[PDB]
RNA sequence: CGAUGUCGGCUCAUCACAUCCUGGGGCUGAAGUAGGUCCCAAGGGUAUGGCUGUUCGCCAUUUAAAGUGGUACGCGAGCUGGGUUUAGAACGUCGUGAGACAGUUCGGUCCCUAUCUGCCGUGGGCGCUGGAGAACUGAGGGGGGCUGCUCCUAGUACGAGAGGACCGGAGUGGACGCAUCACUGGUGUUCGGGUUGUCAUGCCAAUGGCACUGCCCGGUAGCUAAAUGCGGAAGAGAUAAGUGCUGAAAGCAUCUAAGCACGAAACUUGCCCCGAGAUGAGUUCUCCCUGACCCUUUAAGGGUCCUGAAGGAACGUUGAAGACGACGACGUUGAUAGGCCGGGUGUGUAAGCGCAGCGAUGCGUUGAGCUAACCGGUACUAAUGAACCGUGAGGCUUAACCU
RNA sequence: AAUUCCUUGUCGGGUAAGUUCCGACCUGCACGAAUGGCGUAAUGAUGGCCAGGCUGUCUCCACCCGAGACUCAGUGAAAU
RNA sequence: ACACAGGUGGUCAGGUAGAGAAUACCAAGGCGCUUGAGAGAACUCGGGUGAAGGAACUAGGCAAAAUGGUGCCGUAACUUC
RNA sequence: AGGACCGAACCGACUAAUGUUGAAAAAUUAGCGGAUGACUUGUGGCUGGGGGUGAAAGGCCAAUCAAACCGGGAGAUAGCU
């Protein structure tokens, strides 16, 4: 139930090498208003696949 | 579907009339009783002068179940209370002379064609 | 499962008679004994019934010369060669189990007539 | 282990959900369009759209119908009234969803779950 | 002999004529066309390698068209190989039909069977329970003890643990065949066979005597 | 002794063979049946209960048999806590007494979120020497091996009779394991209905909330077992004990020294599964990439421009796949999910209206209405055009061909 | 016998089978008369045993509903 | 020690059903408990149901299940009546 | 009438499960006992360390009890670690 000899900073690492993030990968452009945005998702400026949507 | 610590009826008129199965025969922890198997049984409640006295151990065979059997076609056969012959100890072929209820066609067999020769159904 | 609706169509038997449970049901099974075909008459309350197709069922209940007996058929089987209705029962219910705990007059199905 | 069983539970009991949907598919036909969760967006389909479809055959025993599910009025005026003349034609598909990001507080993929016409 | 690659249809009973309800398993088994053949000059082992089914024409790669495409068939959902009995004869882009079941009264069937996940050793490997009330605190369905003591002071392989049950392959042996019907291209076998419906299944004629 | 928890029960094993059963065999004071005894054999199998804290034991009834041991008298960071052995109390007995007695009796707190090894599963990286998609051979590893009874051979062989076979074959069980959901069922708080109390929707009617799903009655799919299918094998090889054949040393005899044949559930295969990290990294089929130009401490060296393939990954709709990754299907030239349409199934003849009744209610329209995960269809909704990763012919030596 | 070592005494009852239980015997190791003896209706979250009913206690577990466990975002320990 | 599932005396006490200050649902009034979103594995906790059997469990019916109201009928041994 | 009966508040604490680096240095949940009395409770007072108080357990006397807590003798003594 509790360790027996402290770890080290090599196994700690070790264990921490799958903690990675993964980036975005790349975020797709807007076919109207020619901004980015996340795939499948709607912009910041609240169009999805080239026409006005939600409009707040 | 009977096991040890059963109480079942008793179909014949062997003077017992509520028993106790103490042991299913017939293989090493087997569990079951069944559509026509041997178990052996302890008599719990007798009549008065019948030829089978209380806490008499013998054998017997189930004759009904209340889980009942299953015909080659699919179609199964429940009764309404688990039932027993009181089959002699030794040489076997039963106590009693009368059956009472009905009874399933696979007691069809050698020694159970004595218990089907009685029994006004099936 | 067009494959397996075409297949079992094909085993279907046509001339089941419209029954509901509540209904008193004489059905003719084919009993063989030894080399000799017997056929035997179970006529009991119908106190359910299976629509699957062919793979439809329905329970009859008799009170046989002593203890009550449920014998479940498959209703498009071979054994099962006839079904009649004697006495078309008015219940309300669509599974009639209840009745497994009442004998003679509390186990009493009005008629139907209509 | 789940096999072919349908509807997500989210983490409320049945008699939450149930409510939680009523409310829900009630604010969907009030305002045309309401921003939620993914998977609640996904829930609300088959309670909402089974609304749509029960008002397009308008009758006494439909408005009561819809009373029962639904419990509003306005709702089931708006419904029989407005949405179901509207829709009159669509077979199904009467909402859309569209993802539009996650929330600040908890990090949930919400989005946007609308009727499929606002056209005003 | 080879045997043919089918796909579980689902479950269906056949009443005979006496009245015995058969428990079959329908089992379409299309066309096999044979893809690739393989002898001992080339490859060490004879064996054919048959497809069946179809595949869309976007989804099959080049590589994998380029293989149906020099063996003159049409692409099939896969690829599957059947090894070959020192008299047997198959060219490519033959077709197999289950008119080769026609004679052979016994068959055994392989197929990948139901996943049910990360299972207990309850349902994994049938562990009893231990009591569900007098005393016990917080372990009813655990496995129990897991090893000895100082002496291994190890666990040894292939302890009954638990873990993922089910979705691996399995052959069930000497089905019997009910039914080889050419039309339809069907094979009834009496049982159970493994997988859920519409999984891909492997008939073979039955090893066993 | 700056703590190695100690009986018994449960769960879960695992090895030994000095073998309980099954298998082979020699001797018998072995007629047969059943035995006794000894050799070989560890594949698999090897009870349920009464009493007792008990292991043990006695008893009851089974069974082919209810093996003997090791594993901290296996197993308390797996469970229990009945016994022993804390603190209370009492009996008998001992002591003047405090108290004491493995004498008895009643009552009496069992913690731990796993770092490392181990083990069960499941992935990411890199390697395998251009990249990629599949199918494989198979080194090696694991699973499985239990067995009764009935019938025939044959009431033959044997025996005075009673009784009663070997060898061989057919059937059908028990226990165990794998699969599955067609059947029989269980569940089925997501479907339908009945009903009690109360609250609300203005009210009647109808509904809804809450009371363990309020209590119930049924029940789809799925999951399931008590359900239903299948399995343990035949065969081959090398043998153990054992039995021999020919045959000397030892002009006989002798199964062994040369040579040869049998011989068992053990052994190697046959059957099922994993399996190329098998770094010894294998095979086969297919697919893709056929540009220029500088620099140097001229190397399988570095850089710039142009190109970006096969394919993968991401994203999305998701799945009888799933802890998460993974795996499978589909992404509009599209049935992947939802909805919709038709069917099925389940419940059981809705609401409204009409009629009968003083009324509760009943009847007609009406097997009505509502129907979850099911089945067959349908682009109505959502699966976006793209971007991202992956390159540009793949080292050296030697050999055989370049027909 | 809350007392009995030998001891699971012996006989009887209950049980298919009862080291416990009830009745009896008396060879009381080592009861016994206000450190009270023996009875005792009622009472007891008292000790022991039996039976009816009832049941997932169990044979032998199965499914379902919820809360964690698992994944994501935020905060963020501990023994050792 | 905490914005701690604990402790803390008195006073007021509506409706319907109910014997009731129990209990259920409500009024006045006050709250939704200062981490959320998913998924729907093992296992743990709190619960629901369960075929046939029905204490075989076990140290021991522990736990669970069952019983459960009002009126009327009826009610044994024993007893200090 | 009753150290009467059933049963809430109120006082308690018999069983089980959870909890056991707790929500809690003794609780929660489901059952459980008493519930007009030798009851229970508020506010104040009195008894003190070989002393109190004790329907007696070596219990209780500020989470401490086969002799409280604080301060001092005091750097007690320690053939022991």
């Amino acid at each position: 139930a509790v360790q027996q000899n402290k770890p080290t900073r090599s196994k700690r690492g070790m264990r921490r090498s799958h903690d990675a993030l993964t980036a975005v990968t790349s975020l797709s452009v807007d076919k109207t208003s020619g901004e980015k945005h996340l795939r499948h998702h709607i912009t910041a400026d609240g169009y999805y696949r080239g026409r006005k949507v939600i409009a707040k | 579907m009977i096991q040890e610590q059963t109480m079942l009826n008793v179909a014949d008129n062997s003077g017992a009339r509520r028993v106790m199965c103490i042991k299913v025969l017939g293989g090493s922890h087997r569990r079951y009783a069944g559509v026509g198997d041997i178990i052996k049984i302890t008599i719990k409640e007798a009549i008065p002068r019948g030829k089978v006295k209380k806490g008499d151990v013998l054998k017997a065979v189930v004759v009904r179940t209340k889980k009942g059997v299953r015909r080659p076609d699919g179609s199964v056969i429940r009764f309404d209370g688990n039932a027993c012959v009181l089959l002699n100890n030794n040489s076997e072929q039963p106590i009693g002379t009368r059956i009472f209820g009905p009874v399933t066609r696979e007691l069809r067999s050698e020694k159970f064609m004595k218990i089907i020769s009685l029994a006004p159904e099936v | 499962s067009n494959i397996i609706k075409q297949l079992e169509q094909e085993q279907m038997k046509q001339d089941v008679p419209s029954f509901r449970p509540g209904d008193t049901v004489e059905v003719k099974v084919w009993v063989v004994e030894g080399s000799k075909k017997r056929l035997q008459a179970f006529e009991g309350v119908v106190i359910a019934i299976r629509n699957r197709g062919l793979h439809s069922a329905f329970t009859v209940r008799k009170i046989s010369n002593g203890e009550g007996v449920e014998r479940v058929f498959q209703t498009h089987s071979p054994v099962v060669d006839s079904i009649s209705v004697k006495r078309r029962g008015a219940v309300r219910k669509a599974k009639l189990y209840y009745l497994r705990e009442r004998t003679g007059k509390a186990a009493r199905i009005k008629e139907r007539l209509n | 282990m789940r096999h072919r069983k349908s509807g997500r539970q989210l983490n409320r009991n049945s008699s939450h959900r149930q409510a939680m949907f009523r409310n829900m598919a009630g604010s969907l036909v009030r305002h045309e369009i309401i921003k939620t969760t993914l998977p609640k967006a996904k829930e609300l389909r088959r309670v909402v759209e089974p609304l749509i479809t029960l008002a397009k055959t308008d009758s006494v025993a439909n408005r009561r119908l819809a009373f029962a599910r639904t419990r509003d009025n306005e709702i089931v005026a708006k419904l029989f009234n407005e949405l179901g003349p509207r829709f009159a034609s669509r077979a199904g598909g009467y909402t859309r969803i569209l993802k539009c990001g996650f929330r600040a507080g908890d990090n949930a993929p919400m989005a946007y779950i609308e009727l499929v016409d606002r056209s005003e | 002999m080879i045997g043919l690659v089918g796909k579980k249809v689902g479950m269906t009973r056949i009443f005979t004529e006496d009245g015995v309800s058969i428990p079959v398993t329908v089992i379409e088994v299309e066309a096999n066309r044979v893809t690739q053949v393989k002898d001992l000059a080339n490859d060490g082992y004879r064996a054919i390698q048959v497809t069946t089914g179809a595949k869309k024409a976007n989804r099959v790669t080049k590589p994998e068209a380029g293989h149906f495409a020099k063996a003159g068939v049409e692409a099939g959902r896969g690829l599957w190989e059947f090894r070959l009995a020192e008299g047997e004869e198959f060219t490519v882009g033959q077709s197999i039909s289950v008119e080769l079941f026609a004679d052979v009264k016994k068959v055994d069937v392989t197929g990948t069977s139901k996943g049910k996940g990360f299972a207990g050793t309850v349902k994994r490997w049938n562990f009893r329970t231990q009591d569900a009330t007098h005393g016990n605190s917080l372990s009813h369905r655990v496995p129990g003890s897991i090893g000895q003591n100082q002496t291994p002071g190890k666990v040894f392989k292939g302890k009954k643990m638990a873990g993922q049950m089910g979705n691996e392959r399995v052959t069930v042996q000497s089905l019997d065949v009910v039914r080889v019907d050419a039309e339809r291209n069907l094979l009834l076998v009496k049982g159970a066979v493994p997988g859920a419906t519409g999984s891909d299944l492997i008939v073979k004629p039955a090893v066993k005597a």
